[PDB]
DNA sequence: CACGTATGCTATAATGTGTGCAGTCTGACGCGG
DNA sequence: TCCGCGTCAGACTCGTAGGATTATAGCATACGTGA
RNA sequence: GAGU
């Protein structure tokens, strides 16, 4: 993950694709301090992305599940 | 250069005949340059500057 | 500010209003006291805006308090300053102007439309001569010039009922009335009647104009200026220096001189001045406004006090000081950083060293905005200032930032893209950085004082992006061929040689060790040397059929320093790749082995181990250069005492007049050759084996360990050509002229050179130099040119679902394989069921990339050939698929979509060329040519084969071949081709075709500096236009008198005997011609120019002997100089100068009539019987002899192919195995890798446009060009719809004409000719909606490719709803 | 065939007829009683005599064409003036207006600053002054020197010579390498880089916030005469349009929210830190 | 990094508050190469979405 | 009114430019006679 | 249709130093804004 | 002038 991306490439596939889902995810820690999956051992919101990826926790279809998941509920809370 | 008079020729100026063209060129230290020169019909023309 | 199209039309007086805020009427630019903008002058406030945000000049309204206020007192706005940047203005012209793009910018745009001849608009624009507008007298027609005098016959005659006009009023009046629809439908008429092929392209291209015209909307009026736009203050700055001085914008000076001029004109006109007057002001004018656009276009360029030209308008725009070069396509870019780069042998290959000073003040905001979350700094100035302060917290914050935070390094010149690479940054106190060395062959850094650039990605995105896509652990691989470019070089190759290599017994010869550590546990103990021959113990792992690895354990006869090497490899690959003797070679695939077995974080760790350890024990080796490590052979100077008598022999039979000088010159240039080769021979043999010192029994032989042979062999550095100027003759330097020095250099380094040998020297060795300063930017505008045609492709699909593909063939140059069907085929998705010889069985599927696996399968399978899916055949519009394309060969793997394939193909074509410009000519010194072919001789016994050959048996009794291109193979028991050759004109085969011969026996053999002319017939020769002094020349000797004939050709020729061809023609005993067997040919070779003949008039012949000899003069030393200007000729689809001819349909061929001598070709094929003919040159001499089944492209002479000629008769295929082939003929003598997909990606590229000839069922018609993609979607539709279908022929385009073809303008302005393109897209009214790479980088937009595909497809699909 | 606009104006003027002393009168005694014909024959006979003129007043500021242009007007001013009844000839009068004519044009458009002819003749009497003073002092006239010889203030002296710095093209590259020029050094001053926009951003949503932790009646009574959250920025008697209407309680109340927001800068670490900035 | 000259304090801003997020507009650049071409009287015009 | 800026007028006769440099660069590709 | 003249191109970053020159008469009456 |  930090070295070689080699495994977390091999788990989405499209180079240009892991580097959006992992920025996006990346962008969620950064801003929403949404909280990490695996344990940060003192890394960087990019590294802990990767990992998350390359453990196959983090995926561009599951990202946009809770994307969802967390608007219509919040739709419901208004309504 | 230093001045004084330079014959020259390009080898091969037209690549399609390749005929050698002589020319002649007098260089002054200070006036117009006076050239003399050949064409493919062997005909000396004289040009200034 | 996101829009989605850009448009550029002509633009109208009205239009230049529209964007004006005020008209200029005065040059004042300010007060000379108060430094204010003057009155309607050219940095007016009033009309330009406030110099000072929300200020008006006077200072009645301060502040955002006084908001859109108009100040009454000093009429300005009170707005932000910004606008004195954005608000253009304008100057109203008291004579209209010609806008100098649409009149000298060629095509003539004004002259083409109107029909009228450039040099007659001029001679009415600078008031020459009046021309006639509209004479309602029939007697006077349209457009007719007429002078001074001429307006002043018909003036009393005619007048009235003939209007003519003078200047920039007429020629505008001419085009305002012009009607363009009537006059398309006249001159589409015209084109009916008897189209001739040049009136009918001059017809064609003003009816695309009046088409064009008018759907543009523009007028044509308005490429006469009556409005005249003035730029924006800012853009064209007056700015005060420190010293009180101002500096101002050329663009000033320039509009000073318009509007001076213009307002003088007003005053001549209110004053009502004499006409002469009027018109020399207007002639004024015109100058200024031409200036004032575009300076040095129509004649001097108006100078500054400087001497130099003032730099226009169009000067801004165009070439590399313009907008688009300068500023658009590459920037200054913050967060840069660049300094000295020195070693870090302790990096692992994914860090380099950086300076702390340097990462402090790249990471700024960074260390701020986590100062205030730590609260250390109250504020950003109190940040600042701790910073500044450098103060002891800081470094420690600055250390927490730099962790996994990646940074950018680049080295120029950017050749490919491994030029910049990304690392996890590892600070360091001092102010070099550090580079990690196995890099150092991608970046072509040595750390002589080389520096590099430092750039920090910003962005979450940026980061990413750097981490996953640009680190140097995840690119190993060249993209240019599947090749490792991460490598062991120098010490690193010499260390591992050294513990590697053995010796006889040393220290603990046949000893027996427990494991490789009991090895180094001896070693360093100091009980064994590296090189001992002991046997050890190691257990080996080898994969097995599935994923589990197989352990195997066994008894190696290896040495203690392969034992301890061991140690670094990784568990997986055999104990035998370490077990020979290492050099650089076997470290490259050691390295592509562990690549392919284990992966990329094995190969990783691996590569820095190997590192390690090679430095570690090059340094233990203790290596070192003495002179006495420099061996001269005892038997340099008997050598040269006899090759110095041999040239005594020969000078002595010059003297006596018998050899002529040319021939003296040619035999000692071949004794002293001979010579070099002797005592560098003897150097090697007492070098390389020279420890004959050894031991045990008694003496043995084994290989030298003399530092420089050790330094050589293992490929650290040095080769044996370098060991030859180093120990032994220097040899035979070269001219500048290229011709070769007769007396060579006897003596070498270590003897030391006298002045003469070294002043020799020098001319080489300055000659190498100066091509690296000069020649670097010929290779380096093909990189440009190459780069520019291949922008947009980009893989745009999965999979186009087509069956197309080329078929490749093993590749057999010289005689060594040099391209194996594997090599070429390799990664490369295979189109068609591609089974075995039995055609009964399926051996291979569709659409399968061919993997290491499947290719080895094929070696046992024995494959001839295989059709392979290609970038050409591709049928995806708008890019290829990744299927068609196959493997990134970066990666390892098929390419993913999205990847911006051609730029990465132009790199790779590119950068070879450019870098071979700058290192055999640094270096490049001694001249070491090579061209002896003599006699072929074979190796693997078999049956001679030939092919296109036509011998005939001579006199002697040997097969004397009389044909040019002449190949032969060699066949072996089953039948299949292992060994190719080329066999030359004139050649003497000892056996024929079918027959068998022996291994290490000359099948072939003739005379290297000759090229023959050799008779089909015996008889007697005859003279036949060989008259001396006009044709050929004399010249004889004495006694007896031999004399020999010298051809003259156009050069030395009079022009007497120019249309005279001089031919030695066959004659028999009576005096009559002697027919060429089977054949209405009278006997008669044609001798070229500078042809030696030494037969005269009147002497018998068999058929076989040699009539004349033409001279070969190639001592050339090719390099690269030469060779890139092939490969530029065949990008750029230049017809070669004398091209073959070709057979254009398949059927039978009829000879015909002649023209004098000159060949008509009457043909007539079987279904299309209506004939077909074509003239031919008299002496132009045809291979084929009629009366034929010829194909389509059946070579008919001997010459070039001409690519366009190849595309039209054979097709797509055929064209592009003819580049891909002769352009890797040049690379792969320069033993160069690329992969032929990259010439593949640019082949399509040229092969973009197609001429439709015939209509179609939208508004294509005759002979307009358009992209292919295009026409095959409307057949898509036309196939739904039938209609009129479209029959088109695609066409081959040249690299820049392919570049200038793309529909974006903006990417053919920012190219080249920018002057010219944006004339035809104003004109044409033309909208570029950016898909393009080079518009969305000038925009400063994101990439339509690489990460931006995402982003980019989701624009693309929310354009296409709505 | 000639394109030369020099050439071809030259050839023009060639081909009109020179005139003689009675010619001169009889056609000028028409063209000032107003005769179109008249006028023009005298203009463009005398054409040459311009030319002639405009060749003595050439490399200096504008072009021969551009001299000449000018030197027509003073003709045209000259054949309007003339005076037929004086015996004086016309070649002479003519003579006066053209030079005069091109010289007062050389002095308006040679200079990208437009010097007015006032600065412009006082700088020259100057210049011809330190001609003379160079030609006995050896060595180039200081301004002291030059102001000694005229008696007059030395800063009136340098101040016009000041005027005479000649301006610099921003496009004339450095250095013999065309590579870069003037534009490519000189930086944009008046529009500061991030850094300081960035710290005004800092400043100005500190105060903000720090009215939030003080008082809401100091708050309402401070920012809103700075102008930091108000619209317009009061003075101390003006703060009584809001509701404050007082000018003893509004000054006491100011520096009140002064002197609490001094000690919450003395804490967070500023005051005398941040007093050099 | 270079003209967009909103998009570099913006993102200066966001740099110091941690989010690396990417703000971008138009380079300074481009947008005086409309105004050069405007000036020679080329109609160079924006068509938006 | 004044201070700065502009416009004006001269009266022996004078009536067709040059002016300061350029130094030659080169291989290619169109475009009028 | 072929000679001749024209126009158009000719690697990438880095350094250094700052800049030059000429000359426009002399005096008498206006033109414009603030007071 | 510094590395190509
Ligand atoms: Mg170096
Ligand atoms: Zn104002």
């Amino acid at each position: 993950a930090r070295v070689t991306v080699q495994d977390a490439v091999e788990k989405i596939g499209n180079r240009f694709d892991l580097v959006l889902v992992a920025a996006r995810r990346a962008r969620q820690m950064q801003v929403g301090g949404k909280d990490p999956l695996v344990p940060e051992e003192n890394d960087k919101t990019t590294v802990i992305a990767l990992r998350e990826i390359e453990e196959g926790l983090i995926n561009n279809q599951i990202l946009d599940v809770r994307e969802r998941q967390e608007q219509q509920e919040q739709e419901a809370a208004e309504l | 250069r230093s001045p004084g008079v330079f014959f020259d020729s390009d080898k091969g100026k037209t690549h399609s005949s390749g005929k050698v063209l002589y020319n002649a060129r007098i260089i002054p230290y200070r006036g117009s340059w006076l050239d003399f020169e050949f064409d493919p019909k062997d005909n000396l023309f004289v040009r200034i500057d | 500010e996101e829009f989605d199209a850009i448009k550029i039309a002509l633009a109208s007086p009205d239009m230049i209003r529209s964007w004006s805020f005020g008209e200029v009427k005065k040059p004042e630019t300010i007060n000379y006291r108060t430094f204010k903008p003057e009155r309607d002058g050219l940095f007016c406030a009033r009309i330009f805006g406030p110099v000072k945000d929300y200020e008006c000049l006077c200072g009645k309204y301060k502040r955002l308090k006084h908001r859109g206020v108009i100040c009454e007192k000093c009429g300005v706005e009170v707005t932000q300053t910004k606008v004195r940047r954005e608000r253009m203005g304008h100057i109203e012209l008291a004579s209209p102007t010609a806008h100098i793009w649409f009149l000298k910018s060629l095509p003539s745009r004004i002259g083409l439309l109107l029909d009228m001849p450039l040099r007659d608009i001029e001679r009415v624009l600078y008031f020459e001569s009046y021309v006639v507008i509209e004479g309602g007298m029939t007697n006077l027609e349209r457009q007719q010039i007429l002078t001074e005098e001429q307006y002043l016959d018909a003036l009393e005659e005619f007048g009235d009922e003939f209007d003519a006009k003078m200047g920039a009023e007429a020629i505008q009046a001419l085009l305002k009335s012009m009607d363009l629809e009537q006059e398309c439908e006249q001159l589409r008429e015209e084109l009916n009647e008897t189209n001739s092929e040049t009136k009918r392209k001059k017809l064609t291209k003003r009816i695309k104009l009046l088409e064009a015209f008018v759907q543009s909307g523009n007028k044509p009026e308005w490429m006469i200026l009556t409005v005249l736009p003035v730029l924006p203050p800012d853009l064209r700055p007056l700015v005060p220096l420190d010293g009180g001085r101002f500096a101002t914008s050329d663009l000033n000076d320039l509009y000073r001189r318009v509007i001076n001029r213009n307002n003088r004109l007003k005053r001549l006109l209110d004053l009502a001045a004499p006409d002469i007057i009027v018109r020399n002001e207007k002639r004024m004018l015109q100058e200024a406004v031409d200036a004032l656009l575009d300076n040095g276009r129509r004649g001097r360029a108006i100078t500054g006090s400087n001497k130099r030209p003032l730099k226009s308008l169009a000067d801004m725009i165009k070439g590399k000081q313009g907008r688009f070069r300068q500023n658009l396509l590459g920037k200054r870019v913050d967060y840069s950083g660049r300094s000295v780069i020195t070693v870090g042998p302790y990096l692992r290959l994914h860090q380099c060293g950086l300076p702390k000073k340097m990462a402090l003040e790249l990471f700024k905001p960074f260390i701020y905005g986590k100062l205030e979350l730590r609260g250390l700094a109250t504020t950003i100035k109190a940040a600042k200032k701790m910073v500044e302060r450098e103060e002891a917290v800081v470094w420690d914050i600055l250390d927490e930032v730099i962790r996994e935070h990646p940074v950018l390094l680049n080295r120029a010149p950017t050749l490919h893209r491994l030029g910049i690479q990304a690392f996890e940054p590892v600070l360091i106190e001092g102010k070099a950085i550090q580079l990690h060395p196995l890099v150092c062959a991608a970046y072509n850094a040595d750390f002589d004082g080389d520096q590099m650039a430092v750039h920090v990605p910003l962005t979450l995105e940026a980061q990413l992006e750097a981490r996953a896509l640009m680190m140097s652990t995840n690119n190993i691989l060249s993209p240019a061929n599947g090749e490792p470019i991460i490598v062991p070089s120098q010490d690193v190759v010499l260390g591992l040689y050294y513990m590697t290599r053995d010796c006889v017994n040393a220290k603990g010869e046949g000893m027996v060790l427990t494991g490789p550590k009991e090895a180094e546990r001896l070693y360093r103990s100091g009980l064994a040397s590296l090189h001992a021959r002991v046997k050890v113990r190691i257990t080996e792992y080898e994969k097995d059929a599935n994923g589990e690895l197989v352990a195997k354990t066994s008894l190696k006869d290896t040495t203690v320093g392969r034992a301890i090497l061991w140690m670094i490899v990784p568990k997986g690959l055999p104990y035998s790749i370490v077990n020979q003797a290492l050099g650089k070679k076997a470290i490259s695939k050691m390295l592509n082995t562990c690549y392919r077995i284990l992966g990329l974080k094995p190969t990783v760790i691996f590569a820095d181990q190997i590192m390690y350890t090679g430095f570690a024990y090059a340094a233990r080796s203790g290596a070192s250069v003495g002179i006495d490590d420099m061996v001269i052979p005892e038997k340099k100077h008997e050598i040269i005492s006899e090759a110095e008598a041999e040239v005594a022999e020969i000078q002595e039979q010059f003297q006596s007049g018998l050899v002529t000088a040319g021939e003296r010159y040619n035999k000692v240039i071949d004794i002293w050759a001979a010579a070099n080769d002797r005592v560098s021979k003897a150097m090697m043999d007492n070098l390389q084996t020279e420890t004959v010192i050894n031991r045990d029994g008694q003496e043995e032989k084994q290989v030298s360990f003399n530092s420089i042979y050790m330094m050589a062999d293992s490929g650290a550095r040095g080769s044996a050509a370098q060991i030859r100027q180093l120990a032994g003759m220097r040899g035979l330097m070269a001219k500048p002229d290229g011709s070769i020095i007769e007396t060579p250099i006897t003596a070498n380094f270590r003897e030391g050179l006298n002045v003469l040998q070294y002043f020799i020297s020098t001319h080489g060795a300055r000659k190498g130099l100066a091509d690296t300063a000069l020649k670097t930017a010929n290779s380096g505008y093909l990189t440009r040119r190459l780069v520019d045609v291949a922008q947009d492709l980009v893989v745009t699909e999965d999979d186009c679902g087509t069956h197309e593909g080329i078929m490749m063939t093993p590749v057999i140059e010289g005689g060594d394989v040099k391209e194996p069907l594997r090599d070429r085929v390799l990664g490369r998705v295979t189109a068609e069921d591609v089974l075995k010889p039995g055609t009964a069985d399926i051996l291979v599927p569709r659409n399968t990339l061919l993997h290491e696996q499947w290719c080895d399968l094929l070696e046992e399978n024995s494959v001839d050939a295989v059709k392979v899916r290609s970038v050409v055949s591709c049928d995806t519009d708008f890019g290829v698929c990744a299927h068609c394309y196959g493997r990134d060969l970066a990666r390892g793997h098929i390419i993913n979509k999205g990847e911006a394939i051609g730029v990465i193909a132009a790199q790779s074509i590119g950068e070879p060329g450019t870098q071979l410009t700058m290192r055999t000519f640094h270096i490049g010194g001694a001249a070491s040519r090579a061209a002896a072919e003599s006699s072929i001789q074979v190796k693997n016994k078999g049956s001679i084969k030939l092919s296109n050959v036509k011998s005939v048996v001579n006199s002697s009794g040997k097969l004397v071949i009389t044909s040019r291109n002449t190949e032969l193979k060699l066949i072996d028991e089953f039948g299949r081709t292992k060994e190719s050759y080329k066999v030359p004109y004139g050649a003497v085969l000892a056996k024929g075709d079918g027959e068998q011969v022996a291994g290490g026996e000359t099948v072939a053999n003739w005379d290297p500096h000759t090229m023959p002319v050799i008779t089909e017939v015996s008889g007697f020769v005859r003279f036949t236009d060989m008259i001396d002094g006009q044709t050929i020349t004399r010249q004889t000797d004495e006694l007896t008198g031999l004399s020999s004939l010298v051809v003259l050709d156009s050069a030395e020729r009079t022009a007497g005997g120019k249309d005279l061809r001089p031919a030695l023609k066959i004659v028999d005993a009576q005096g009559n011609d002697v027919l060429i067997p089977g054949t209405d040919m009278p006997a008669q070779y044609f001798l070229p120019g500078k042809a030696i003949v030494q037969l005269e008039d009147g002497v018998q012949i068999s058929s076989g002997d040699t009539l004349a000899r033409i001279p070969q003069e190639s001592g050339g030393t090719k390099d690269i100089t030469g060779g890139l200007p092939r490969v530029a000729d065949l990008f750029e689809a230049r017809r070669p100068k004398e091209p073959a001819i070709l057979a254009e349909i398949s059927g039978i061929v009829s000879f015909g009539k002649e023209t004098k001598g000159k060949r008509r070709l009457v043909i007539t094929p079987v279904d299309g019987s209506d004939p077909y003919e074509e003239m031919i040159p008299k002496w132009r001499q045809l291979n084929v002899f009629e009366g034929e089944r010829v194909e389509r492209g059946d070579v008919i002479s001997d010459g070039p192919e001409a690519p366009h000629d190849i595309l039209r008769l054979r097709g797509v295929h055929a064209v592009t195995r003819y580049i891909v082939n002769e352009v890797q003929d040049v690379y792969r003598l320069q033993g160069v890798k690329i992969n032929d997909k990259h010439i593949e990606v640019i082949v399509r590229q040229m092969l973009r446009k197609a001429t439709i000839v015939n209509a179609g069922s939208s508004d294509f018609l005759e002979g307009e060009q358009v992209e292919y993609s295009r026409v095959k979607i409307a057949n898509r539709e036309l196939e739904a719809n039938g209609k009129v279908g479209a029959t088109y022929s695609r066409d081959l385009l040249g690299i820049t004409k392919a570049s200038l073809a793309t529909e974006s303008f903006i990417s053919a302005a920012s190219f080249q000719e920018t002057t010219r393109v944006l004339t035809e897209a104003a004109v044409a009214g033309k909208r570029d909606e950016l898909r393009g790479l080079k518009e969305n980088v000038i925009v400063g937009r994101l990439i339509p490719a690489g990460t931006g595909y995402a982003y980019h497809q989701d624009r693309m699909r929310r354009r296409a709803a709505g | 065939r000639v394109l030369d606009a020099t050439q071809l104006y030259l050839g023009e003027i060639g081909y009109s007829p020179l005139l003689t002393a009675e010619e001169e009168v009889y056609f000028a005694r028409r063209a000032l009683r107003g005769d179109v014909a008249s006028r023009r024959r005298m203009i463009e006979s005398n054409l040459r005599l311009v030319v002639k003129i405009a060749r003595r007043y050439g490399n200096r500021g504008l072009a021969l064409l551009d001299l000449i242009e000018e030197g027509n007007l003073g003709l045209i001013r000259a054949v309007e003036k003339f005076d037929p009844e004086r015996g004086f000839r016309f070649s002479t009068y003519a003579t006066w207006w053209i030079r005069q004519t091109i010289e007062r044009a050389i002095m308006n458009q040679t200079r990208t600053i437009r010097l007015p002819i006032h600065i412009v003749k006082e700088l020259n009497v100057y210049l011809r002054t330190a001609r003379e003073l160079s030609h006995k002092l050896d060595h180039e006239p200081s301004a002291e020197e030059i102001a000694e010889q005229l008696d007059k203030p030395v800063d009136d002296v340098s101040r016009m010579l000041r005027l005479n710095e000649r301006i610099t093209s921003v496009d004339t590259p450095l250095g013999g390498d065309s590579e870069k020029a003037l534009l490519d050094i000189l930086a944009d001053e008046k529009e500061n880089g991030p850094e300081d926009t960035t710290q005004d951003d800092d400043m100005k949503q500190s105060i903000v916030k720090w009215l939030f932790e003080l008082n809401a009646k100091q708050r309402e009574v401070l920012a809103r005469r700075f102008g930091l959250l108000g619209y317009e920025a009061a003075t101390l008697e003006d703060v009584g349009r809001e509701i404050g209407l007082t000018r003893e309680r509004v000054r006491q109340i100011q520096v009140e929210g002064l002197r609490r927001l001094r000690e919450i800068l003395q804490t967070q670490g500023l005051n005398i830190e941040a007093l050099f900035l | 990094k270079s003209d967009d000259v909103n998009g570099r304090t913006k993102m200066y801003k966001n740099i110091v508050d941690g989010n690396h997020q990417m703000e971008p507009g138009m380079p300074e650049s481009f947008n005086v190469l409309l105004k050069e071409i405007r000036s020679l009287g080329i109609n160079i015009e924006l068509e938006d979405e």
